[PDB]
């Protein structure tokens, strides 16, 4: 995250550290105890699908508080549209091997149905972006987690604001170079505000990072409401790689 | 009341049916209140409220 803040510890509690060999690969969502939201590219070069973590309760990468917990992930599920080392159709859901314990620290954001999201989420200006990624283009990672107020533009609007944007993506951000999310950061949770309550309507995607005349660019989670809920009642299968029908 | 306009005045979710008929929904872990429109928390954690926030 680019020209954001830290969250203080607990008030991100959605959100999630993945892992592959102990190695930041990703952030993610947790909208159940035992499902996440993240982004499918995070996926594209994965060898040993065996060694995929999640950490929720994470805040600072350099000490262990007792607040977090890892679990396996299970399953990693990819729309059959979804085209390795593209943008579109940039989603994933991951089934933990065990649930998380919900906890002050550990807390699901909520899927929005899609009516009241494309309805009403979707013309809130300003929503949260979150992660532990880049803080500069070019630069390290954060080691405390990072979150960022971005505007939302429609699709019409950032085309000609911009200095190839589908229905299943939109633009939030700003176009100064300022303030975006970036590498490490993907995956994780485009978030809304809408009377008392937070709602899961975008999923960092990529990938310029912070680049004058350029926004960015999220799945547009409501695209695929439909789809998860459909998934997430489904047994399991064997094999921790699904590809899966979309629409 | 239209669930287009105002969310049909519900805190969540909105179904519109047959005539000047509109039914709010609740997500899970939350309870409608009689008002037809408000939800409550039905668990410790229910999804998207913050506990630390919540607690303050
Ligand atoms: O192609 C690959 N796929 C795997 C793989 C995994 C995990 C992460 C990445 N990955 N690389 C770059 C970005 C990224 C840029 C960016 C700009 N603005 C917002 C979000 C952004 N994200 C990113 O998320 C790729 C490679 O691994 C090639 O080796
Ligand atoms: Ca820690
Ligand atoms: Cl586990």
């Amino acid at each position: 995250i680019v020209g954001g803040k830290v969250c203080p510890k607990g008030e991100c509690p959605w959100q999630v550290l993945l892992l592959v060999n102990g190695a930041q690969l990703c952030g993610g969502t947790l909208i159940n105890t035992i499902w996440v939201v993240s982004a499918a590219h995070c996926f594209d070069k994965i060898k040993n699908w065996r060694n995929l973590i999640a950490v929720l309760g994470e805040h600072d990468l350099s000490e262990h508080d007792g607040d977090e917990q890892s679990r396996r992930v299970a399953q990693v599920i990819i729309p059959s549209t979804y085209v390795p080392g593209t943008t579109n159709h940039d989603i994933a859901l991951l089934r933990l091997h065990q649930p998380v314990v919900l906890t002050d620290h550990v807390v699901p954001l909520c899927l929005p149905e899609r009516t009241f999201s494309e309805r009403t989420l979707a013309f809130v200006r300003f929503s949260l972006v979150s992660g532990w990624g880049q803080l500069l283009d070019r630069g390290a990672t954060a080691l405390e987690l990072m979150v960022l107020n971005v505007p939302r533009l429609m699709t019409q609007d950032c085309l000609q604001q911009s200095r190839n944007i589908t229905e299943y993506m939109f633009c939030a951000g700003y176009s100064d170079g300022s303030k975006d999310s970036c590498k490490g950061d993907s995956g994780g949770p485009h978030a809304t505000h809408y009377r008392g309550t937070w709602y899961l309507t975008g999923i960092v995607s990529w990938g310029g990072c912070a680049t004058v005349g350029h926004f960015g660019v999220y799945t547009r989670v409501s695209q695929y409401i439909e789809w998860l809920q459909k998934l997430m009642r489904s047994e399991p299968r064997p094999g921790v790689l699904l590809r899966a029908p979309f629409p | 009341l239209i669930c287009v306009n105002e969310n049909g005045g519900c805190e969540q979710y909105c179904s519109d049916h047959t005539g000047t008929k509109r039914s709010c929904r609740c997500h899970e872990g939350y309870s409608l209140l009689a008002d037809g429109v408000s939800c409550t928390p039905t668990v410790e954690y229910p999804c998207g409220k913050i506990p630390i926030l919540e607690k303050r």
